[PDB]
DNA sequence: CCAGGGCTGATCGTGCAAAAGTCGTGCCAGCCGTCT
DNA sequence: AGACGGCTGGCACGACTTTTGCCAGATCAGCCCTGG
């Protein structure tokens, strides 16, 4: 559903999905690099909230 | 439709947040403790019978620290969504039903 | 007169041909509701 | 001379793995860049009405089937029909050969004659002669439909039948002797043929979007027009403070180190993206200064230039400017162009001056279009016209240019007045 | 494919009587989906393709 | 308790040049218009 | 009907643009160890 035609701007259905996808990708990429407990726990809390 | 792996465990907000608490009624755990443990700020204990500690009790960060420093590596505890999953998976239902 | 896709064309054909017969099938909105329910952690399906 | 292995002097060069990555960084588009930059951001932890309208549309092919449904036929006729009108373009002639369609049926019983039938039945549907299978006959079908009463009908029918080559090479002298038609009366038969709608499917789909994102902007504030970059487009990284305030107080070597390394990376990457931007604005700016000319004037008024021209106005190397110009589009009052574009070959005119080929090639297009239609201007004749202007191009240059503008030859654009 | 039953196989539905509802399993969710998404990118504006 | 020596790490660095590519213009072949 | 002139386009050959490919090192400053 593009409003102006140049940008589709999917709202209310793809924003949260995008949010969750990038946060889970960052968490999965950081969990393998032996990250400290505080950072990974904050990332998991943020993913849970998302 | 599609699927997402989500390597990290995640609870369903439709449960344990409605008028009746499903995880609460299954684990005999109050709502505040579950809400505090589902955000990495409660550090609930999973198992451990040798130490003088209850099965489902809240142990704060300093509390968990002084417990691990004294009892050693015996009082295993988790602070994430995996804690509820471990407390709900390693629990028989028929024995609890008979006890109730 | 509804979202049934496989029924509108058939009804139009029957009216143009003069048959006056209805084939209900199944509305698409029920399938959309099923998909939206399956989008969460709740299984749902129809038996036989 | 003599052969030996001595040593020379005076030069300057230096490079490293990480700096390299910083340099390739400006060679790729923001949209494609922001992708590369999102990827960095996963690796680095300290660097940060439901259906609206949804109006389902017609679609031509969709239109073709709606009448397929209310045409009467058998299951085999409705099967071939779905096959046929499955394979049909936006323009409307069919993509696949008819013998191919027979291979798509995979039935021994199915025959070419049977296909000839279902096809032709749906060949006069909506709009007229659609599913053509190579126009010549499409025209012939639309002819087919309307009344005998209109004059010159048989004439247009004769030509269209088997004298297509005659009309495509616009050799009307040959056409006249072959078809033995009227002198400058055939003209009107040909005019009939002219108004018959080639490409009758196109019509349906018309709703086409707006889509282009300008990198830079340049816009006539009082003369001396000034470049500013696109704010929305420009990518930007911002340091995470939480994690910045959790490196010192950190109690372990693992953690502490971990956090330092990343901060190092991160600060560097910021600084590198910041660089990209500045270059490109400095550079944008330096190219439109020289090419002040062009915006008001038109494509004709462009000065011929080389990268050197714009590299020596800045302090950067040539290659660097070459990497930053690729795929950036800069929006201006006149329109959207690629930044590449400005740059072209020169050719040497009269009076010592040089002319941008682009501008000459724009010039050729106006000159060739605005000519007597009975007598087309040939290339060499033009070369001579330009030479009056002073350009002194030569004839193959002009052929080159004249064929580049997707315009065919002079003897080939000749037509009846 | 004989191209005469493939089109008729599309327009087909079951009884669908006695619809039930229960909890979902990870195996069932994996069986419901065909592919896994990994990038938050929705659409590209260079060629307008998936 | 104060000055001297060691050592680690933090910091600074967007170009030079080699080869591939394009450019314009000429040379030559093949088709077509027109006069004899 | 045949030769001549014009037209176009392919291909070639210099003069000239442009596009990709490099990969540290040494040097300086603060802190810790040790001598005065």
């Amino acid at each position: 559903v593009p409003l102006d035609g140049g940008r589709f701007a999917t709202s209310d259905l793809n924003d949260l999905y995008r949010r969750v996808i990038n946060r889970n990708n960052r968490l999965k990429r950081l969990l393998d690099l032996a990250a400290p407990d505080i950072i990974v726990r904050n990332e998991k809390r943020m993913l849970q909230e998302a | 439709m599609g699927h997402i792996e989500l390597a990290s465990p995640t609870a369903h907000i439709w449960f344990l947040k409605s008028l009746p608490s499903r995880i609460g009624l299954l684990l005999d755990m109050p709502l505040r403790d579950i809400e505090r443990v589902l955000y990495f700020e409660s550090y609930v204990v999973i198992e451990g019978g040798m130490t003088n500690l209850e099965r489902q009790q809240i142990l704060t960060e300093e509390q968990y620290l002084d417990a691990l420093e004294e009892f050693g590596d015996e009082f295993d505890a988790k602070m994430g969504a995996e804690a509820i999953q471990a407390l709900l998976k390693s629990m028989d239902l028929e024995q609890e039903c008979e006890q109730l | 007169k509804s979202d049934d896709v496989n029924g509108r064309t058939k009804m139009y054909k029957n009216i143009v041909d003069g048959n006056h017969q209805m084939e209900p099938g199944m509305p698409e909105s029920f399938n959309v509701l099923l998909k939206e329910i399956r989008s969460l952690g709740i299984n749902i399906e129809l038996e036989d | 001379m003599k052969q030996g292995l001595q040593l020379r002097l005076s030069q300057q060069l230096a490079m490293t793995p990480q700096l390299q990555q910083a340099i390739r960084l400006l060679q790729l588009s923001t949209l494609e860049l922001q992708q590369e930059l999102q990827q960095a951001l996963e690796s680095n932890p300290l660097l940060e009405l439901p259906v609206y309208q949804g109006e389902t549309t017609q679609t031509l092919q969709d239109y073709l089937m709606w009448q397929v449904e209310l045409t009467p036929f058998t299951d085999t006729d409705r099967a071939i029909a779905t096959s046929i009108v499955d394979a049909v373009d936006d323009t409307g002639y069919l993509t696949i050969q008819i013998e191919d369609i027979v291979d798509s049926i995979g039935d021994d019983e199915i025959g070419l004659e049977e296909v000839e039938a279902v096809l032709k039945r749906i060949q006069r549907f909506d709009p007229v002669g659609v599913a053509a299978k190579d126009l010549r006959d499409c025209l012939l079908i639309q002819l087919s439909q309307f009344a005998k009463e209109t004059p010159w009908l048989e004439e247009a029918r004769l030509i269209i039948s088997d004298h297509l080559d005659l009309l495509a090479n616009h050799d009307f002298r040959t056409l006249m002797r072959v078809t033995r038609l009227k002198e400058e009366v055939l003209k009107e038969a040909v005019n009939l043929i002219q108004s018959l709608d080639p490409r009758p499917g196109q019509s349906i789909q018309t709703s086409e979007p707006e889509y282009v994102i300008p990198d830079v902007l340049v816009r006539k504030v009082s003369g001396r027009w000034t470049v500013e970059l696109n704010a929305d487009s420009i990518p930007r990284l911002k340091i995470n403070q939480q994690y910045a305030a959790m490196g010192n107080s950190a109690r372990n070597d693992a953690d502490g180190q971990f956090i330092r390394s990343n901060l190092q990376e991160a600060r560097w990457l910021i600084k590198s993206l910041e660089s990209r931007n500045d270059t490109l604005l400095r550079v944008s700016r330096c190219i439109v200064e020289q090419q002040q000319a062009f915006f008001e004037q038109g494509e004709e008024y462009m000065k011929p230039m080389v990268l050197a021209d714009i590299a020596q106005a800045v302090e950067m190397h040539e290659s660097t400017i070459s990497r930053v110009t690729t795929q950036k589009y800069l929006h201006s009052p006149r329109g959207i162009f690629e930044l590449k574009y400005f740059f072209s070959s020169h050719v040497n005119t009269e009076g010592g001056g040089e002319a941008s080929s682009t501008a000459i090639r724009a010039l050729v297009k106006k000159l060739i279009a605005a000519e007597n239609p009975a007598k087309p201007l040939s290339d060499s004749k033009l070369t001579s016209m330009l030479s009056e202007q002073g350009i002194m191009v030569a004839r193959r240059t002009v052929a080159k240019y004249r064929e580049s503008l997707s315009i065919p030859p002079s003897n080939q654009r000749k037509q009846l007045v | 494919k004989d191209l005469l039953k493939f089109l008729k196989a599309q327009t087909k539905t079951e009884e669908f009587d006695a619809i039930k509802i229960a909890l979902a399993s990870p195996d069932m969710i994996r069986s419901w989906s065909f592919g896994e998404v990994k990038k938050p990118e929705t659409i590209n504006y260079r060629t307008f393709k998936p």
